[PDB]
């Protein structure tokens, strides 16, 4: 009870190193992959990690006496060496349930991830995964629907939705655009898009463009007699031109919007996710920009934990690799963190990269999307690895077809309903794959013509991120 | 070069940039007023000489632009030393306010006329 | 003119490898390190990046042909192998100026820094550099202020401004917060400051601390006779949130307010921005989360580039490393982008990592913050290496002190006096700095107390970020 | 009434370099021409929001210029802050910051913001107590030559309709064209309530107003005090005379500048109040104030021989 | 780097007739066709219309010395007579990006046309042609659609 | 543990919580002004030394900021003398007003120098 002040600077493992902590149900943990300077030992790192996430600095402050350090301070209360390394640890650190604002993710990364990264003491760092409790995750809203609600709203049941990124990423006009848009849903895809960065600009703006996408993709849908969606991109400089795309697209009457949430930000993702389930528009989320920051082994943040913070945040759908496409994405991590999106509960599991058990009380699940890259041959693995509860997208596969978008629709459509139908009928996808695609060329023109152009291409390289 | 000076240096409007009025240059005033037919006034104030915002601070609005009539408007002056006499009867009443003489155009409704006549001790 | 579609894949590097290109000046320059896959030759890794950031996909697109795909496609126009480094080099890549989102910091990283990160056929990108075209830069507001008219505002001249972090980082009350900024604010600092991650949380909410910090500040205003600012956070889940902060701060008619612009992002710091334009307000940011970006030299951003974004997006300040401190900043890397802050003109200079010769055509200057884990005796080179245009901030550097807040205050100011006459006589702050420190000590008791208690403290380490 | 001002001409000042002073630097120029004894000074016509100072803290800064100048000298002191831009949102903004200030005047271009936000803002003055200055910017690229065109006083009374409390008349004497008889003739078209046809000053119809108010000429462009005696016997009491150069181009400084105006502007209304003859007298009564005002007689011996005589363009 | 004030006046043509300078990319560049009053040279009188429309004014001012007016001024670079005129030439002009507001014509046309015009010292003024630098113009919208979007 | 003073510790910007300067330390900022080609000038004030907030409250918004000017900028100075006999000029005329030396850089705009060079009575 109140000890002298004492002026000058200690180590901060007197404070913030505490192996005997048993963690709370109230806490956010840590999993942090450390690799200290030469001469720090591994107790100090993750002390000076613990305290600068938190509430120390570098030196004694008198203030302290004011308040309880003990009930504030985060803390590292487990530290494990990595096996195949020299001079790298996982520290486990605790912080207190009063330390976050409710709602925000923005500080909930301000303080775990603002400063404790550029330290000269360490040469690297990496936060591996979070555990979010009970009681901060009823503080957010998460995703304006979620999987339940979205195939409700679109009547769509029973396999993978199909989505296609128009092509020319950049450069087509606010008509062209359109036509694209058209000639895509009418072959049998769910869904068109807005490439990540068609926002707006000089060779086709905004509102021009919403507007000729709401023309065919009404179109589309009388014709084929399913309901049909447009990823209208409502990313931009500003929260007011950001409003006042996802207004625009209420009053057009479509289902569904998009937003970039990394290069947009959270602050402004938070406020359009509330937007959009005050006003009943599904939210696509792009993930744009996170691999410069989720690639890397040694230095960073994991995917897994920017798609928990989507998940609170919120968004209907986020992009999840598709693991044989042109972006790495290793099966394993990739089928962890598929898991942690959809579902209400996760246990740990160290062979997929989940270090904490996680629960969601019943926050909405996101669906996955997986897009990049992938074509005709892909089909097979792809609704093996996915799953019914995905979207599987083909910009390059249907815009890069021999006879147009309609027939490279129609092509990766009817090779959905292949792979379907055949796992329902008991048969084996990762076996019968190409035996699958291939009995559907014979009764289907466009699928054979889509099989003769993709049938050599493949993307196979060594991984960056592995377990 | 030399340098305009700061302290005490409080002006009056419409003359107080030249020297003091002589007597004979006051009635040259008076007598200018009267020619072109302006109804005479006196004015007086002791308590605020000078404008300054107490009670609102709008576009527009300022406190010490009324300073209290001293009688009435001289309607029908034709005499300047109708108004000189006036003049020392608000002096003699009133040695420690400031007092001015004003000249009204009805047809227009505007002071043609404004500048101190007096100032009490120490300006 | 149009020749056939032609269905399939072929090398990238046909369409975007382009070594004649001479560049625009209407054109934005990126300089990429690029460390590809074995057995991917570096045109191709060039040229990949290039179109994949700008208007190519995977395979070939009919809808090329409705555009001019040569006037938009992005474009890698020079290689330059590193010295010193097996398969590693840097890659110049050239995009128009109608790619582009008027205004926008938000699309131009979305385009430039997107996806191409993820690639498989890359082991690691780290851009480093952007050459910003004058016709871009006129799009944008930049600082709100900037810093001739700050000083003009706070009437301050001559020397570096002084500022200060409350200490306990988290868990201090309202009432105690605004008691320690006073009690800083009269000893001499210029400003105090609210830490990254305080923002309203269930030990102190938002609107209690600004109203008590009022009242601090206006106390020591007065007893001084010095104008004095508190920087109060306006980083928040939302815009909204954030809104409603910076709306109750200019009713309480303070001079500074603060945002986190990268945990925030930019969507949400431009409208700040443009807020603080409007209504008089300075903007003090501070770059939580930067080093998860850009603290390794293989991969990621590099700090220059997060710098000019803010500068356009819009700050009066920007924390810029303090070299001799607790964090990572290499001097020579540190003077580049300072001058690249508050300059209107900087040359190329590879020697302090400057790729391009960059113009502000006279967006304002931003003031460089120097903060975390200072002291006293770094005092004659911080002066020195930021000189009277910067703000040097002492946390645990005045809360520390062993008499106080306030003693603490006036050591830090007396001895910055000290080295900016000492200075300023025509002293060598380098070789005179103990000396200078040493001779206000025996006039001045608070910062002899200050120089007793932090005599040893160093903090030298081996860079991870150099040249 | 509203500025407690008669009895005289009222005096101005366009701050000098025309373009290129930062905020606070235009602020500490406003505060030392307006202590020196002018009642007001204003923005440069094109000085709006630009890369060198923006204009809300322009705004700011000339605020507490302006009143420091009016507690030191006792007297109601303005600064024309200039409203014009490019939007009529953008326009409504600087109006808005101006009336939250409490500052008595704004200003705007009229041709060159136009007739429909002219109208706009002057309705914005109106309910809200701010005087409005108009600038008459880019006017003689339509009045200047006799054959082709449309006449000043048809633009001046499109104005005097659309709305503003001032608008630029010329000076007759100083740097940019305007002849004494047609000046005289749209002089009475904008103060009085009622004007006779009178073919030898321009007035080819005889016009009335039913009691619109009267606007008050401003005369500014190359003037300096040896034109004092002539700007006083051309316009009266009722216009503002207004001397950027001649204020800012005094040997002594702004406030020195000022005092010069002043009183030079004083010894023209006693000289003429005592009966003298200005056209006749006029260098005499100069003459006799630069006795006891060093100021004056700095300003005098600057100045002595410029002038300003070329042929017109316009003519009856 | 600074001269001492020298009060009154001194022609125009000692600051802002600049036949040497280049002009730089964010220039705004105007062509007047200017005709001048008997007794005063083409120099004089293109000085005269830049130094009027951008910086200067009839006499000097000490607060000149306050700022950098070789960045600011407007300056007459080239005068090129008019074939088959007396006493006629097009004088060519020069103003800096910055002393221009973003997306605003009416502060543009205030500057170059607003008080020019009718200097005694000129018999008549044309404005023929502005160079709009291409920084410039992307401070604008332009159309709100344009011919692609309206067919 | 010394209790920083709360009385009478009004405090004057750049070098205000150094020692008082001496004649050859006030000579060695002059030096330092002119050696950079700064324009020299003096300010003084005698009514409001300290910085208020009267007419106005919003934010960056204060009264007391501009001082009056001493003759002008002495453009072209290079000779500390001059400036020095300047102060003293000034002390002469104004022994009761606060005057301070600033250094203006005309490329930035931006004064690069400001110090209190004299304090009246018991200052
Ligand atoms: O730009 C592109 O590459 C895409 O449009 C795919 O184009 P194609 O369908 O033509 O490949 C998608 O955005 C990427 O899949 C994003 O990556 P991720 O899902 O990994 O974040
Ligand atoms: O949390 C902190 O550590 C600080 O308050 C400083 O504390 P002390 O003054 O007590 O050290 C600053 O935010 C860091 O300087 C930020 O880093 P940067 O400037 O490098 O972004
Ligand atoms: O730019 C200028 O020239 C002025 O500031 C005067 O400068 P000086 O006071 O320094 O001459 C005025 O706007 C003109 O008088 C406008 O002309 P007009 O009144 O004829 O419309
Ligand atoms: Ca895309
Ligand atoms: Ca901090
Ligand atoms: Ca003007």
């Amino acid at each position: 009870a109140s000890v002298e002040f004492k002026a000058g600077v200690k180590d901060y493992k007197l404070t913030y190193y505490t192996p005997e902590y048993e963690t709370l149900d109230t806490d956010i943990l840590a999993a942090f992959r450390v690799s200290p300077q030469p001469g720090v030992p591994p107790e100090e790192a993750g002390a000076a990690v613990a305290a600068e996430s938190s509430t120390g600095t570098w030196t004694t402050v008198w203030t302290d006496g004011l308040t309880n350090l003990d009930r504030y301070k985060g803390r590292c209360y487990h530290i494990e060496p990595v096996a195949g390394e020299e001079n790298q640890y996982i520290c486990y650190v605790a912080y207190p349930l009063d330390l976050f604002e409710e709602g925000s993710v923005t500080n909930m990364f301000t303080s775990i991830v603002g400063n404790v990264f550029g330290f000269k003491a360490l040469r690297a760092l990496r936060l591996e995964d979070l555990r979010i409790p009970v009681a901060y995750v009823k503080t957010f809203q998460g995703p304006p629907h979620g999987i339940q609600v979205e195939r409700d709203k679109l009547n769509k049941y029973g396999r993978p939705l199909l989505g296609c990124t128009i092509k020319p990423k950049l450069g087509l006009s606010a008509k062209n655009y359109g036509r694209a848009v058209y000639e895509c849903l009418r072959g049998g895809l769910d869904f068109t898009k807005d490439d990540e960065n068609v926002n707006s600009q000089p060779f086709m703006r905004w509102r021009d463009r919403f507007l000729f996408c709401a023309e065919a993709l009404y179109k589309a849908q009388a014709e084929t007699g399913e309901i049909k969606g447009h990823y209208l991109n409502a990313t931009a400089g500003t929260c007011e031109d950001m409003m006042k795309r996802a207004v625009f697209a209420r009053e057009l009457g479509v289902p569904i919007v998009m937003h970039d949430y990394l290069t947009g930000g959270f602050t402004a993702n938070t406020t359009l996710s509330h937007y959009c389930r005050d006003n009943g528009l599904l939210l696509h989320i792009h993930r744009a920009m996170h691999a410069v920051i989720d690639r890397q082994k040694n230095h960073g943040m994991h995917f897994r934990v920017l798609a928990k913070a989507l998940r609170l945040s919120g968004g209907d759908h986020i992009h999840s690799g598709t693991v044989v496409g042109k972006l790495e994405g290793e099966r394993d991590i990739t089928l962890g963190f598929v898991d942690l999106l959809r579902d209400d509960y996760t246990e740990k599991d160290r062979s997929r990269g989940i270090y904490f058990t996680q629960s969601w009380v019943s926050t909405p699940g996101v669906l996955p999307v997986a897009s990049g890259g992938i074509h005709v041959w892909h089909m097979p693995a792809l609704t093996e690895i996915f799953g019914d509860d995905s979207v599987l997208q083909f910009g390059g596969g249907t815009l890069g077809h021999p006879w147009g978008n309609a027939p490279g629709a129609v092509a990766n459509r009817v090779a959905l309903e292949a792979c379907v139908q055949a796992r329902n009928e008991g048969r084996d996808l990762a076996r019968e794959g190409n035996t699958i695609i291939r009995e559907a060329t014979k009764w289907s023109p466009e699928l054979a013509a889509a099989c003769e152009v993709w049938k050599e291409i493949k993307f196979e390289f060594p991984a960056m991120d592995t377990v | 070069m030399q340098v305009w000076p700061i302290l005490n240096l409080k002006k009056y409007e419409t003359l107080s940039y030249l020297p003091p009025l002589t007597t004979d240059q006051l009635a040259r005033q008076v007598d200018y007023l009267l020619n072109n037919k302006w109804v005479p006034c006196l004015e007086f104030e002791t308590d605020h000489g000078f404008v300054y915002r107490e009670h609102h601070n709008s576009p527009g609005y300022y406190d010490g632009r009324y300073w209290t009539m001293w009688k009435l408007p001289m309607f029908g002056c034709t005499d300047p030393a109708q108004v000189l006499n006036e003049l020392e009867e608000c002096k003699k009443e009133y040695p420690n306010a400031f007092i001015r003489i004003i000249g009204f155009d009805s047809n227009r409704e505007v002071q043609c006329i404004s500048f101190i006549a007096y100032k009490p001790a120490g300006y």
